């Protein structure tokens, strides 16, 4: 799937 | 670790982001550590916590300092084009520290706004319920509710090995099927982290707005009666008396709409209007003189209430919209890799806005107090 | 600082009368709202009465119809006329006042614009 690699 | 595949690998990977965003995290770090440290030094050491608002403002700066400790980790992380070398244990703490500070800082402003509604509108009736013990128990509940809200950021935040780019990152994995992560995790940050608290913050200061308006408009009505009564005594014709007596009747009705003889004053002003209209000038001045001081007032308090609400709204509303856009991609409402790029690029921008204004909140709220402003300028002098 | 001096306490028989006074000192501007609090032995403090600069009064349900609070805005004093005193009214009565500085931002991390008094004893014997 997608990768939410942001700090929160 | 786990090896995963990224649907849109080129989303959010821009060189101007990898250069500017780490610089912004450095500006937030230096300014945040500087400002929030002085707030703790002035409150806890020069005031010794004597009010309820001081307990909230102290924990508001302590919560911001914990978030700033993890900030250098995200700076070098974004600098190395989203590469995480700090291990799987340091990411679960860092990602939780950001989610914890979001709920904690917003919950503290909610309770601090409720405290202002009670301290300004109900000073005598709400004093015995607003004590130092209540403020401390309120904060420890806020710590638990924020930690409970940041709990998924501790369980599901793992370090993944992206096979598309051979880049080791830490993130949430929005798996297409058979995903152990909750469906609407970003929805909690929307309603619980913004929508519900903002409606309480907006309601609290609106009632302060309406209360101070009824009190200030009442004083202007009495000031209109006294100033016009001096005009009648200094008048020389019936036209000047007719202008002042009409303004007094209008001011008496506004002062009445704030059980007694307000109709007696209005009726006696109407009796004086019957004389000034018939060319009688000396008779109207006698009836006006027969009928009928240093209160603090700040006409700029409405600009302050205006700035407090809009500062909380415009600081978080960029981050909360793209958070909601992240949920639409997670649920499957939108699967385009083009809109996922503009979301992955704008997310570091919105964080540099929300968390920079949030780290200045304990400093701005402190400057409202005249005593806090006194100790703050002594440390710098 | 805004100090509050209290006076008028004393020991009186049941059904008597007293008049508690409290004048505000050390303030440059007029005091906003003043009231009276009492704390019975072994019980929590409670609000008795409060009167604003406009004249609106708010009494408790246990002293309604018996106590009469008033104030003189010229001298910044508040008078609590107690009548038909009962043995339940035996408590220490405290004077409270709210005063804001010039150009008030309505924020205070030092005293919350709230000031108390020393307190005067009021005792009522049943017989
Ligand atoms: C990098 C972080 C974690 C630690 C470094 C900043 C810390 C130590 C903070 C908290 C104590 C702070 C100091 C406390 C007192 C003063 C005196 C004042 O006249 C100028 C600011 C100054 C000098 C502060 C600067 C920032 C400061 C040194
Ligand atoms: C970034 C968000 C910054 C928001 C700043 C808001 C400032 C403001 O709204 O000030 C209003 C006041 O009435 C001015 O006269
Ligand atoms: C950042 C750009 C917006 C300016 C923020 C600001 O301070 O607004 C000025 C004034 O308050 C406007 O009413």
């Amino acid at each position: 799937g997608r990768v939410y690699k942001h700090p929160a | 670790i786990k090896r995963i595949q990224d649907d849109c690998p080129k989303a959010g990977r821009h060189n101007y982001i990898f250069v500017m965003i780490p610089t912004l995290y450095s500006i937030i770090f230096v300014v945040g550590i500087f400002g929030n440290s002085l707030v703790v030094i002035v409150i806890y050491f020069y005031m010794k916590l004597k009010t309820v608002a001081s307990v909230f403002l102290l924990n508001l700066a302590l919560a911001d300092l914990c978030f700033l400790l993890t900030l250098p980790l995200w700076a070098v992380y974004t600098a190395m084009e989203y590469r995480w070398p700090f291990g799987n244990y340091l990411c679960k703490i860092a990602s939780a520290s950001v989610s914890f500070n979001l709920y904690a800082s917003v919950f503290l402003l909610t309770c601090l706004s409720i405290d202002r509604y009670l301290a300004i509108v109900h000073p005598m009736k709400s004093r015995l319920r607003r004590t130092m013990l209540v403020a401390k128990v309120t904060c420890i509940i806020i710590w638990l509710l924020a930690g409970l809200a940041s709990l998924p950021a501790i369980i599901h935040r793992n370090v993944f090995f992206i096979e598309n780019t051979n880049i080791t990152v830490c993130a949430f994995h929005y798996e297409s099927q058979n995903s152990t992560l909750p469906i609407g995790l970003g929805l909690t940050k929307n309603i619980l982290g913004f929508l519900f608290p903002f409606l309480i913050i907006l309601t609290s200061y609106t009632l302060i707005w309406k209360a101070l308006k009824k009190a200030y408009d009442l004083e202007d009505n009495w000031e209109t009666l006294n100033d016009n009564l001096k005009v009648i005594e200094k008048a020389d014709n019936a036209a000047q008396v007719k202008d002042a007596l009409t303004k007094m009747r209008a001011a008496a009705l506004d002062a009445q709409k704030a059980r007694h003889g307000f109709d007696i004053l209005v009726g006696q002003i109407d009796d004086a209007l019957k004389l000034a209209n018939e060319g009688k000038v000396k008779e109207a001045q006698a009836a006006a003189e027969q009928l009928k001081k240093n209160k603090p007032r700040n006409d700029d308090i409405f600009k302050i209430i205006m700035a407090i609400v809009l500062f909380f709204f415009f600081s978080w509303i960029p981050h909360q919209i793209f958070t909601f856009l992240d949920v639409l991609i997670q649920l499957g409402i939108i699967r385009d890799c083009r809109i996922a790029d503009i979301v992955d690029t704008a997310m570091p921008i919105t964080i540099c806005i929300a968390y920079f204004n949030n780290c200045l909140n304990p400093l701005f709220y402190g400057f409202l107090g005249k005593k806090f402003k006194r100790y703050f300028l002594q440390l710098l002098k | 600082q805004v100090q509050l001096q209290e006076s008028g306490g004393g020991l009186v028989a049941a059904g008597g009368s007293l008049r508690l006074s409290c004048a505000a000192s050390g303030n440059i501007f007029d005091v906003d709202i003043m009231g009276w609090y009492r704390q019975a032995p072994g019980k929590e403090r409670e609000l008795v009465a409060s009167i604003t600069d406009g004249g609106s009064t708010n009494y408790a349900d246990s002293v309604k119809g018996r106590f009469t609070i008033s104030r003189d805005n010229a001298k910044n004093t508040v008078y609590l006329a107690m009548a038909s005193l009962k043995p339940e009214d035996t408590a220490v009565y405290y004077c409270a006042a709210v005063a804001y500085p010039d150009i008030p931002t309505y924020f205070d991390y030092d005293s919350d614009n709230f000031y108390w008094g020393q307190g005067t004893q009021v005792t009522v014997s049943s017989l």
